[PDB]
């Protein structure tokens, strides 16, 4: 025979090893591949699509699980009200759990890129307003003043024909890639925080709802890229499949 | 000679409009320099998702950005680079004592919807065409490596299924069988895309019978024969008792993947196999909940 | 000489794989080409506007 | 020149003055079957205008409590118009659709309706009845909209051909979808290529006094209709 | 030696694995291959040949097993009589069991292509007639009227010099290939049904048999192709070979 | 009555369309069929019994002893070819012995 | 250099196989050429008619 | 027989000798017998830094 | 199969043996290598100090 | 639902107050005689 000398790893079975294996059906031919609409090539093609972000994820009544998608915005009175706040980390157990992008991240360990989040006002057409949506980069604690929040990356929004408006979270990090932040220590990869304040007030005429709602859609920018991978920690099966 | 209507009519265009082309994308988009801009008529930020399109607003038009060369590769976020990873999808039990699998043989139905991990990923798309590589890990309930010999035989739908540890069907004169010892490494097998349908179907919104669909027959809703690959049989090569308590675990890896329509991830806990039935009495939120939308 | 039966047959992408057997499906997944189309899902709108423009005219 | 629009198919025409544009399912127009993708050896029937036309079927009433509804296209249209006949007489079916869900209101009303398309729409509950899986005309209603009665999050439905009807802006949505199936043709009598879901994400609200009757109508139209395997007339 | 690293599958034995093996007779030479008539190259060469189809497979007397091949056709009186009915599936346990084509299918899992079935009248030469042979595509229930049967693919046949006549079952399916139909669920691959009715009547002069017979021959068309394979389920050995 | 399989084609029977048959016929070939391992022999060398004592056994070279294989092969009248035999030795239980 | 002793010797079909030993019969079955002749069994008639024509003239 | 499974930071960590996490549908796992030679593995530079 | 004849050393594990090993992450790409001051090439560069 | 089976046209209210419906000359005869109930309805143009 031919002089061989098997090295370590012999007879081992690696889950993620790309290798060959004997064919079970000599001369088999798969049924022709018909053309089918909307085929996918890369997963990053999905991260581009915006999905409903559950900011108002407090309710869990099971009868009020549908309001987790919406968002409250009443006609305040004071100057500088805070409307909402939430984590800027996608693969975190925060509100980004609902977003498609978020669920995908659970299958990857690290990422990179900016993030877009469009907000759409559903209130009556007569409803007018102006609001300051801010983004406090990592290291900055949750602002307490609409004046302390505007010191970071923000964007004022006015209501009208263009119901929606998108806020872009520029990838501002110290590392090329970020690991999914999870409190203790692993917060070194936090993307920061996002706050929303009333620039003016929810002005409404006589005869229109005194309270409206907003919907947040999240997605990733083109410069977005994930690396590595793993099993999702966003969901776990309690009982065995029947 | 021509009614003109027949000449004009485009009826018969096998060519799809498309209107969207796939372009190269090894490195993520590179950001470019951007200075300030103050003008009317230009509203990059202002969008209207009411249309059904993901805001096309770019970083530059939002803040004075710098220039960055994205070297970050997107090769690991591809289909093959994702699905092509071995995972548990099957598990057979051939114990000595018990009511589950006596006699020494076992006929497992070819279906992977029996395990979470794998089922979650795959059910992300609606259709999927591909080849696979199966590995067989045989061992006792403890981890004990036993000098036993087995015979794995594939039984296509319509082929004689073994009925006993010594059924004639094990001659496997046509069917593909594999004989291995528990001392030798696991079995390596390559399987081609076999199905009357151009691609496996994860969700079948219809009935395969085409009959009355009575209540007692609602057991068929969702069952697609194009995913029925027959069964898998295994047994000890002998006339007597096995002498050992065995447990085979089937692992699968996908090669040459082709996914199509994408759908929402799984929200609830899987209950049945090939059944999107969920825990209706107790539904849980997609993710974690907070105490107030104004508090972290 | 080999057979042409590997699912991704007639596929637009160019896969460079390794195969020792007669059937091409027994071959590894190997290196592939990186193409994308975020628009088929992000902007599947009939008419296009652009950021600088207002979505609803 | 982006809100106004007109759709003309067969002998039907639709109008709008607050449209939010048209979306094409996965960026692809309804095309016929190629002479290589088909296996059915027999020239099918392309009735065109007689079936490829607009059909206004069901209508529902939006309320401050409505959960949502859904339909199963392949089946929905059957039993109605010339289309239904070909679907019942022939075995193989093939076609794309143009959906137009209209719902108007006044500038003093507020609400947001998500209208999306979901291919191979299977449902759970331990097995739903025929009256729930194929509620053709008049459709069916969602009991657990948060999980789309299938165990999947609705917060991730935008990942499919969708569009919104935000009363404060537009008053109707329009989608175009090409045939979708791992096969060239398929009988629509027992298999539905997909379904339509209409769920209020922003609860319809309005101060008392304004007409509380807010209807939501559904109008669809087949495209590139092709039927094969002519036989006896069947129903299900 | 040379660095090697045996992967999974080592020492395994695959039934359908095409590989090499050491020769038992170095420099052996097989007896010259003489030329022999009717050599076969591909199995589809047989599926082209028509074999007797046992439609009238009801009798099993063992003394009346020979009439399973024939077929009864008497001089009816009414309008629209039904003469016979049977499954359109080849690899099914139906009448297609007799046909060579049918038996072959048992060794394959799926198929594709149209099917031809010629009918030959054996009755007296003086016997005249006309009959409607219909084929109800999948989804269509067994017709009850000669008028309800003609709505599908049919073909009228007249008796005379050309005793025979062939009916072609056009491959009309939703899938490129079909799996052998077998009742429960796996009927999704049914090829339909075939009915035979009296277009007119079995006219006979004074002095000729008042009842004749017909023979059905089945085969596959050129566009026919089988894929995959397996052991036959059409027959099983009860006792062990002696 | 002549002894020929009707040469009638679909086209002359019904208004057919055009179809491009990509379906390969490579798996319906001789090698692609017969070239599949199968049981054809079986010897028994037990410790106790009257069948094969002494420790040896002379098996006659004939494959007509098993259904599965015999069915297929008896489809033709003549057949020329080479073969590859595999030998699976084991105890009546499945016990792998160092013999 | 190898021997020529593999049953299908002088065979009309062209088989592309793999062999490591001196004798060609030890080689695999490999890929072969696809030829057919449905007529030798379907229409082994001396005279031919055609569909359009009547079998018995 | 054993099963070595790599659990990246953020991935579900096995909690029992039979925890669901061992299905390793995504994570990289290796099965080896103590009779076979040691496991040979190549690991790339993985780090945000 | 192909005629082989494993020689001594088979299945042995040498500490200082330069060989290959199956990859754990198909198509993985390490984070770009930024430029960092004072890089070292050879140890004799230190013995000079 | 039974009316939309013929030639119809949906109309929305807004800036464009008006909207026109065109009755395509769909007849069996080149010309039509003024319909008047009994028999002479053979020239009816239909209904709206
Ligand atoms: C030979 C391996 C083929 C793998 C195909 C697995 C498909 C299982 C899908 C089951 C879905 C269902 O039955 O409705
Ligand atoms: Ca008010
Ligand atoms: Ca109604
Ligand atoms: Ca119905
Ligand atoms: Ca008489
Ligand atoms: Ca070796």
């Amino acid at each position: 025979g031919f002089p061989t000398e098997p090295k370590p790893g012999t007879n081992q079975f690696l889950t993620t090893d790309d290798g060959v294996s004997a064919p079970i059906l000599p001369n088999f031919h798969p049924t022709p591949c018909i053309h089918i609409p909307g085929e996918v090539r890369n997963l990053l093609e999905l991260c581009q699509v915006e999905t409903i972000l559950e900011v108002n994820n407090v309710p869990t009544n099971a009868t009020s699980l549908m309001e987790r998608l919406r968002f409250p915005v009443s006609a305040q009175a004071g100057k500088g009200e805070l409307c909402a706040v939430f984590r800027a980390d996608p693969g975190r157990d925060g509100p980004w759990q609902s977003t498609m992008l978020g669920q995908l991240c659970g299958y990857y360990t690290q990422w990179s890129g900016s993030l877009e989040v469009t907000f759409m006002f559903t209130g009556s057409f007569m409803a007018t307003g102006k609001m300051l949506i801010a983004y406090t980069p990592p290291g900055g604690p949750l602002p307490k003043d609409r004046a302390t929040a505007m010191l970071g990356t923000h964007v004022i929004w006015d209501f009208g024909l263009q119901s929606s408006v998108t806020l872009v979270i520029p990838w501002i990090s110290n590392t090329h890639y970020r690991a999914h932040a999870r409190d203790g220590v692993f917060d070194y990869y936090t993307t920061g925080l996002v706050s929303i304040w009333y620039q003016t007030n929810y002005v409404v005429p006589i005869g229109a709802p005194n309270t409206a709602y907003i919907i947040a859609l999240a997605a990733a920018q083109k410069n977005f890229t994930m690396k590595l991978c793993k099993d999702t920690s966003h969901i776990l099966q309690t009982a065995s499949i029947q | 000679d021509r009614v003109a209507d027949v000449i004009e009519s485009s009826i018969g265009d096998s060519v799809s409009r498309a209107l969207t082309q796939a372009l190269p994308a090894p490195t993520g988009q590179n950001t470019q320099v951007s200075s300030h801009r103050l003008d009317t008529g230009e509203v990059p930020a202002l969008q209207a998702a009411e249309i059904g399109a993901s805001s096309n607003t770019s970083d530059e038009s939002m803040i004075e950005t710098r220039c960055v060369l994205n070297s970050h590769s997107t090769a690991e976020t591809t289909l093959d680079s994702f699905f092509s990873r071995a995972g548990l999808v099957g598990e057979i039990d051939l114990p000595l004592e018990g009511t589950t699998n006596p006699n020494g043989y076992a006929n497992w139905d070819i279906d992977i919807t029996g395990y979470a991990q794998m089922r979650r990923k795959v059910e992300l798309f609606t259709y999927m065409r591909f080849d696979a590589e199966f590995t067989f890990v045989a061992c006792t309930p403890t981890g004990q490596v036993v000098p036993q010999l087995l015979q794995y035989m594939f039984v296509p739908p319509g082929a004689p299924k073994p009925e006993s540890r010594e059924s004639l069907a094990w001659q496997t004169a046509t069917n593909p069988s594999v004989f291995v010892k528990l001392t030798d490494p696991p079995a390596q097998v390559s399987v081609p895309f076999m199905s009357p349908a151009s691609a496996y179907q994860w969700f079948y919104d219809g009935y395969p019978t085409f009959g009355e669909h009575k209540q007692e027959k609602d057991l068929e809703y969702g069952a697609c024969p194009n995913n029925m690959m027959g069964t898998f049989s295994v047994r000890n090569v002998g006339s007597s008792k096995s002498k050992y308590p065995l447990v085979v675990r089937i692992y699968m890896r996908m090669k040459h993947v082709r996914a199509w329509i994408p759908r929402p991830m799984r929200n609830q806990n899987y209950l049945f196999k090939a059944n999107p039935n969920y825990a209706g009495n107790s539904i849980k939120p997609t993710g974690t909940s907070r105490t107030a939308i104004t508090t972290l | 000489h080999e057979n042409s039966n590997s699912a991704t047959e007639g596929s637009t992408i160019n896969y460079t794989t390794i195969n020792y057997y007669k059937d091409s499906y027994a071959a590894t997944a190997g290196k592939q080409s990186l193409k994308q189309d975020p628009d088929k899902f992000a902007n599947p709108v009939k008419d296009i506007f652009t950021e600088m423009a207002a979505p609803l005219k | 020149s982006d809100r106004v629009a007109q759709l003309t198919i067969g002998n039907s025409t639709i109008t709008t003055q607050e449209a939010a544009n048209i979306i094409v399912g996965y960026g692809e127009w309804p095309s016929y079957c190629s002479d290589d993708d088909a296996t059915a050896v027999d020239k099918p029937t392309r009735p065109d205008v007689s079936v490829n036309r607009f059909y206004t079927l069901d209508t529902k009433l939006w309320e401050k409590s409505s959960k949502g509804w859904y339909w199963k296209f392949p089946d929905v249209l059957t039993e109605t118009g010339v289309f239904g006949q070909n679907a019942q007489f022939h075995y193989l079916y093939r076609s794309g659709f143009c959906i137009h869900v209209q719902c108007n209101a006044s500038k003093f009303h507020q609400g947001a309706l998500l209208v999306a398309i979901l291919p191979e729409y299977v449902i759970g509950t331990s097995h739903p009845p025929y009256k729930q899986t194929q509620p053709g005309a008049d459709g069916f209603e969602l009991q657990h909209p948060y999980v789309l009665d299938a165990g999947i999050p609705i917060s991730q439905l935008t990942v499919c051909p969708h569009q919104w009807i935000n009363l404060r802006t537009n008053n109707c949505a329009t989608i175009i979808v090409p045939y979708m199936n791992t096969l060239p043709f398929d009988s629509a009598l027992n298999h539905c290529n997909f379904g339509l879901l209409v769920v209020p994400i922003s609860p319809l609200d309005f101060d008392q006094g304004a007409t509380p009757v807010i209807p939501i109508t559904i109008t669809l139209a087949p495209m590139c209709s092709e039927f094969a395997g002519l036989r006896q007339a069947v129903t299900q």
